[PDB]
This record gives structure tokens, C-alpha cells and sequence, in this order.
């Protein structure tokens, strides 16, 4: 155990996440290789550099006190560990939708304004990845504070958990499920990053001046920064500054105890009391617990960002690259309708599970994508062609009959073909969740390549039915509706 | 309408 080995396995682990990356066919191994010194790095240090004698709940009063004594509600709930959730809020009261029950002034906040005046401020100042990332920086200022024991925001840091769910908790067998996914690559992405910044920020607290009064210049793991990442990615929230003239990212104590429902946002920052407020999402009965909607995320990024897998995620998308060849004939063409259109010429979109499948910017490239000739001078010249161009994206004005059925005709195609690029099938992945015990970590992962999977399948069946639905209209000579 | 709503746990880019 010494110093000097620590600084050379960090040497050495930032040198390897800061090399470029390898191509898609080995990034499962470089992956593996930056684990392995990730975990002998971990097994060298002691954990968390700070730990608390009390359990969790032990500190949820002091939580309770501390954000009555600054204005916030605490009044109507209490914090109870359900199985499905963890720790969340029950209502002691029945709640009616609508009603404001929670509220959280900014002076209880952790934000990256409060990060600049903290210990942290010097570094700050000098530090052009601080600087540029409010995220890593309440990262670091949530670390800062947990190591000082007089530290305004210990009753919020207290109460915090002390493990996550993100993939960075995983097992190499957990990930190992992903392989062939759209989502493992940002797995890979996320593991490299955090090794990259915590090899990166060991040395610079050792190198630089304005680090000497921090606690970590005396202790700084691995497992500190993993924690802290992801604390931050599970909880932080955009909120308007002081003036309300820009943004900012902070951790909102006591509210962000609120598990994850399907719904509408209902928390909002109110400036005039300068504080966050949350109304009621749905009725809660006394004893029932209290949810809000988080946002109207996927699971890939609920399970890579929130740790948590979503069943009946009503906002759950995969994506589909698409861009017109710099081969095809009418390339120029279709980049300038395109252009005027306000969609770039290659772009990533999404495809959703519920109806409809494509927005109205991937149905308006998808149309572009299958114009002839004929179609596309009449989207770029003449008093008309401005008409056209707006209604690219709605579903009721197609450009013709013949382009409706080449574009889902295509659809149908590279969703299949997409399908293909899997591992695993479908009945295949119900097998292994039906037959197999399993843990919570890789529950979410092979749900997460079934759900990718599901929205394909779901995605052929639907430009299937829209192919036989236009080469209907198409045979029967029906004309074209006109906006 | 919300003039400032809050999505918690909004993604974030940490590339
Ligand atoms: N519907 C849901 N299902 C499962 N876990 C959920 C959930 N909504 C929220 N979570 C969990 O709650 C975290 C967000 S913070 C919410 C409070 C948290 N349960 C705690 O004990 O501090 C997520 O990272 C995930 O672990």
C-alpha cells in the first residue's frame, strides 16, 4: 500500500481511456481491459473516504428539520423503503391531484453557483472541465461537502444512498447481456468517461495549488467518484438562475425522494418565492405512495442514467441512423428540400413504441428520401413549392401515393434488417426471463435489449399495414388529399 | 403552462 502505486495505476488508466476508440468490433474488449484496471485500482483503495455510523433512515429527521428550519413542506409524508423502488415518499394525508404538497426553496439547493463559492471555488476557477461541465462539478461539489463534517448540506448528503444501479455497478456478465445492442455502446461510453475523469482528476488534485484545502487531496477513490456521478446523473434537475435569465443544474433535497410514474411533469421552479414546487400528479390516499413523472425519457436512458428499468414505459423509442448517399443521383436535390425543410441531410431519429412510430421530422425525411425526379422540382421551384415543403411532416398530405408506399416499403426493410442485427430474438429473451433467476442488474439489461427488439417488431408490423394501406389508394386511383 | 419545469434526473452529456 503506497501512494506511488496508486499514481502510477491512475497514470496508466488515463492513458488508456484517453486513447481514441478502437472501432465498434473491439470496444467489448477495451471495455473488459479498462474494467480490469478499474477493479485492481478499486481493490488497492477502501471504499468510500467517507462513511456514515448511522443507517440510512437513522438521518432522515435531521433531513426533516433541516428543510423545515429553511421553508421547505415537510408535513403530509414520510420516507419508507418499498421493495420495488427503494426509498420513497408516503402519504400520511390524502393528497388531491393538483394540489401543491411539496415545496423546496433554493438556499436547500446544491448547484453549480453553490459549487463556485464552496472549498471547491479555486479549483473551479482554474479548471477548464469544471468549468465547461456543470455536471462533473456538482459531482465534485457533492464530494467536497461529504467530507466536511460541518458542511451546511449534510443532513441532504446523510440521507443519500451509498449504491446505485447505473451500469457502472454492474458485473462484466450484466453488461455481457447488451452485446449487440444499440445500447451497450453507451455503456461503453459511460465506463470509459467516468475512468478517464477520475484518473484525470486524481492527478490535477495533486498537481495543482488550488486543491490543498480540499479533502480529497488527502483521499480520493474510485469509488467516491463513481458514487458521485452517479448521484448526480440519478438526480440532477435543470432549474432557471437567481435572475432567471439562464440555466443551471442542481440537486433538489427532499423532493427528489419521489419515485418514477407514468404522467405529466407537474414540478416547476417558481421564481417570485424562489423556489421549487411540486403539485400532485394523481390523487394519493393516505398510506399510498407518492409518485411524479420524471420525464419523458426511454428506458435505455432510465437504465444507463437512472438505474432503473420502467415496465409500460409509454415514451420508449430506439433509434434508426438515416442519411441520403452522397451516391445517389438526385443527392443534391434532396439535401437542399431537405435543408429547406430544416432537416439535416444524415441524422439520427427516433422510432417509438407508441403510436405513431415516426415523428413528423423522420416522416418528412423518409418522403424526401423516396421523391423522384419530378417530386423534388416541385418542392424547390414555383409559388407553390414553400406549401409543399410545410406539409412534408403530416401524415394527412402525402406527397403522392407511389412515394408513401416506396417509404414505408423502405421502413419495413431496415426494420427487419435491423431486427436481424441481434443476438438474441424475442421469444428468445422471454425464455431467459421466464426460466432463469435472476438479479435486479440483469433484469434491466435483458429487458432493455426485449424492449429494443419489441419497438422493431412493432415498427415492421406498422409500415406493413401503412404499405397496404397506400397501395390501396394507389390502385384505386383515389386523389390526393389537398391542404 | 409550467413557465419553468423540472425533469428529474435530466440527461446530460458527461463525453
Ligand atoms: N419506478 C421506479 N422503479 C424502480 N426504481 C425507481 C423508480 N423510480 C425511481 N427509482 C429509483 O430511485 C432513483 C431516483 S431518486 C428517488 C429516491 C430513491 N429511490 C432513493 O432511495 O433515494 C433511481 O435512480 C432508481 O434507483
Amino acid at each position: 500500500v503506497s501512494p506511488k502505486e496508486i499514481l502510477n495505476l491512475t497514470s496508466e488508466l488515463l492513458q488508456k481511456c484517453s486513447s481514441p476508440a478502437p472501432g465498434p468490433g473491439k470496444e467489448w474488449e477495451e471495455y473488459v481491459q479498462i474494467r480490469t484496471l478499474v477493479e485492481k485500482i478499486r481493490k488497492k483503495q477502501k471504499g468510500l473516504s467517507v462513511t456514515f455510523d448511522g443507517k440510512r433512515e437513522d438521518y432522515f429527521p435531521d433531513l426533516m428539520k433541516w428543510a423545515s428550519e429553511n421553508g421547505a413542506s415537510v408535513e403530509g409524508f414520510e420516507m419508507v423503503n418499498f421493495k420495488e423502488e427503494g426509498f420513497g415518499l408516503r402519504a400520511t394525508r390524502d393528497i388531491k391531484a393538483e394540489e401543491l404538497f411539496l415545496w423546496v426553496p433554493r438556499k436547500l439547493l446544491m448547484t453549480v453557483e453553490s459549487a463556485k463559492n464552496s472549498v471547491l471555488g479555486p479549483l473551479y476557477s482554474q479548471d477548464r472541465i469544471l468549468q465547461a461541465m456543470g455536471n462533473i462539478a456538482l459531482a465534485f461539489h457533492l464530494l467536497c461537502e461529504r467530507a466536511s463534517p460541518n458542511s451546511f448540506w449534510q443532513p441532504y448528503i446523510q440521507t443519500l444512498p451509498s449504491e446505485y444501479d447505473t451500469p457502472l455497478y454492474f458485473e462484466e456478465d450484466e453488461v455481457r447481456y447488451l452485446q449487440s445492442t444499440q445500447a451497450i455502446h453507451d455503456v461503453f461510453s459511460q465506463y470509459k468517461n467516468t475512468a478517464r475523469q477520475y484518473a484525470y482528476f486524481y492527478k490535477v488534485i495533486q498537481t495543482h495549488p488550488h486543491a490543498n484545502k480540499l479533502p480529497l487531496k488527502d483521499s480520493f477513490t474510485y469509488e467516491d467518484y463513481r458514487w458521485a456521478v452517479s448521484s448526480v446523473m440519478t438526480r440532477q434537475n435543470q432549474i432557471p438562475t437567481e435572475d432567471g435569465s439562464r440555466v443551471t443544474l442542481a440537486l433538489i433535497p427532499l423532493w427528489d425522494m419521489c419515485n418514477h410514474t407514468n404522467g405529466l411533469i407537474t414540478t416547476g421552479y417558481n421564481l417570485e418565492d424562489d423556489r421549487c414546487e411540486c403539485v400532485a400528479l394523481q390523487d394519493f390516499r393516505a398510506g399510498e405512495q407518492i409518485y411524479i413523472f420524471y420525464g419523458t425519457r426511454s428506458n435505455a436512458e432510465f437504465v444507463i442514467h437512472s438505474g432503473f428499468f420502467f415496465d409500460n414505459n409509454s415514451h420508449d423509442r430506439v433509434k434508426i441512423k438515416l442519411g441520403v448517399s452522397k451516391s445517389d443521383r438526385l443527392y443534391a436535390m434532396k439535401a437542399e428540400v431537405l435543408a429547406r425543410a430544416g432537416i439535416p441531410t444524415s441524422s439520427v431519429f427516433a422510432l417509438h413504441f407508441t403510436e405513431p412510430p415516426i415523428s413528423a421530422q423522420l416522416l418528412a425525411f423518409l418522403r424526401v428520401f423516396c421523391m423522384t425526379e419530378e417530386e423534388l422540382k416541385e418542392h424547390l421551384l414555383g409559388d407553390s413549392a414553400i406549401d409543399r415543403i410545410f406539409t412534408l411532416g403530416n401524415s394527412e398530405f402525402p406527397v403522392s401515393w407511389d412515394n408513401e408506399v416506396k417509404l414505408w416499403t423502405f421502413l419495413e426493410d431496415r426494420a427487419s434488417l435491423l431486427l436481424k442485427t441481434y443476438k438474441t430474438t424475442i421469444e428468445e429473451d422471454k425464455s431467459v426471463l421466464k426460466n432463469h433467476d435472476l438479479s435486479v442488474r440483469a433484469k434491466m439489461a435483458i429487458k432493455l435489449r426485449l424492449g429494443e427488439k419489441e419497438i422493431l417488431e412493432k415498427a415492421v408490423k406498422s409500415a406493413a399495414v401503412n404499405r397496404e394501406y397506400y397501395r390501396q389508394q394507389m390502385e384505386e386511383k383515389a386523389p390526393l388529399p389537398k391542404y | 403552462t409550467l413557465k419553468y419545469p423540472i425533469e428529474h434526473g435530466i440527461v446530460t452529456n458527461w463525453d
